[PDB]
């Protein structure tokens, strides 16, 4: 059920067939146009997982925060990561990797084996404002916003990094502190 | 009122079959319309906001016909079934979009989906008039 | 061994690209202009991207 | 907490519009 594909690719072995270009039009140039575009997108990002996420309300620099630690990690690693970093835009980038790897199911890849492969930003539309200052003088205020890219592939090269788990507090019926036996620390 | 009733009650328990009939039915009673000119120039700001609402109410109700006539009697007793179950299924669709070789997806999948809304078009109405 | 196993592309620096392809930019931009969207000439330069685009999958 | 009653229609627009979403 995938989209058509329209041309060859550039891989050493040939895995689709190609299908002939449609032959009919939308009603209005700027369907057309629009339509045209969505299909140069859907030739890309074959057999691998792809995400765009779009006008974030953050800047390049909050979003390399979180992104900088995933690169080049596990699947598995990379989100427990951004689970625990108490950021605002740690819950984008999670957003991000769960759409990812939907993504990549879909196309028939195995999640066991993704790797973060490539992550970058990508400056979006910015609203503009003013504030006043001393002395009749004034300043910028401006609302920054930033889109996020991810690509997850199968087998890539990968760092070792690994993080030990331990279980959080146990509380309710599986809680068994209190059958201590504390008569044996008074004998040598 | 009852006679009301009753035709809604037969209504929402209708077949993909029963549906072609009556598209042919609401096409019978439509005169067809000529397309009609946005009453403004192409320069003007509501240019682009027109819409030939006539016309694509018969333009829709005959492509309702036509992609129910290339879906296959076993795909017809599975779409009655399923109902939100076939709109979802995009190999479903796919499969009758490819068959027909014109049509899209997106156009099979509305045209299953009004046959829905139709039969639950009728149960509302239903107990508004049995109540 | 002749000209066609060993003939290569070259590859346009970065900041020389804005030079090399001015003439197929030019061109697109004419034929949308006068022609338009709807047109033989157009329905060409569309194919030719696709073929572009999917050579980037590699 | 003073805003217009005539421009209520174009805030909520601008609200819809102006949320994160993913291409496609
Ligand atoms: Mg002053």
């Amino acid at each position: 059920s995938r989209p058509p594909l329209y041309a060859r690719s550039g891989k050493f072995r040939e895995s689709e067939e190609v299908q002939p270009y449609r032959t009919w039009y939308w009603y209005d140039a700027e369907t057309e146009s629009e339509e045209r575009r969505k299909e140069l997108r859907q030739q890309l990002y074959r057999d691998s997982g792809m995400s765009y996420y779009l006008n974030i309300p953050q800047s390049m620099k909050k979003l390399e925060r979180v992104v900088r630690v995933i690169r080049n990690l596990a699947y598995d690693e990379a989100w427990k990561q951004a689970c625990v970093l108490p950021l605002k835009a740690a819950g984008f980038v999670k957003e991000g990797l769960e759409h990812a790897r939907k993504d990549a199911e879909e196309k028939g890849l195995d999640p066991k084996k993704l790797v973060v492969s490539t992550v970058y930003t990508a400056k979006g539309k910015y609203l503009r404002g003013f504030q006043p200052m001393g002395k009749g003088f004034a300043g910028r205020k401006t609302t920054r916003k930033t889109h996020l890219r991810i690509v997850l592939r199968e087998n890539a090269s990968v760092l070792p990094f690994a993080a030990q788990v331990v279980s959080p507090s146990r509380v309710g019926g599986a809680s068994q502190k209190h059958l201590r036996d504390i008569s044996v620390r008074y004998t040598v | 009122r009852d006679e009301i009733i009753k035709l809604l009650e037969s209504r929402k328990d209708m077949d993909v079959n029963g549906y072609v009939m009556y598209c042919r039915e609401e096409l019978g009673k439509l005169t067809v319309p000529r397309p009609r000119a946005p009453p403004v120039s192409p320069k003007h700001e509501d240019y682009k906001t027109f819409v030939d609402e006539e016309r694509v109410t018969y333009m829709r109700m005959k492509q309702h016909e036509k992609i129910s006539l290339f879906l296959t009697e076993e795909e017809k007793n599975t779409v009655t079934t399923k109902g939100k179950d076939i709109l979802d299924d995009k190999r479903f669709i796919q499969t009758i979009a490819s068959r027909t070789g014109f049509y899209i997806a997106e156009e099979v999948r509305d045209c299953l989906s009004e046959f829905f809304n139709f039969r639950d078009s009728s149960r509302r109405l239903l107990t508004y008039y049995a109540d | 061994e002749g000209y066609v196993l060993h003939e290569k592309k070259p590859v346009v620096p970065r900041a020389l690209r804005s030079f090399a392809f001015k003439s197929q930019d030019e061109h697109k931009s004419f034929v949308l202009a006068r022609l338009g969207i709807f047109s033989e000439e157009a329905k060409k330069i569309h194919l030719n991207e696709l073929r572009t685009f999917a050579k980037r999958d590699r | 907490k003073f805003q217009s009653r005539a421009e209520k229609k174009y805030r909520i627009m601008d609200e819809k519009v102006g949320k994160p979403r993913f291409q496609a």
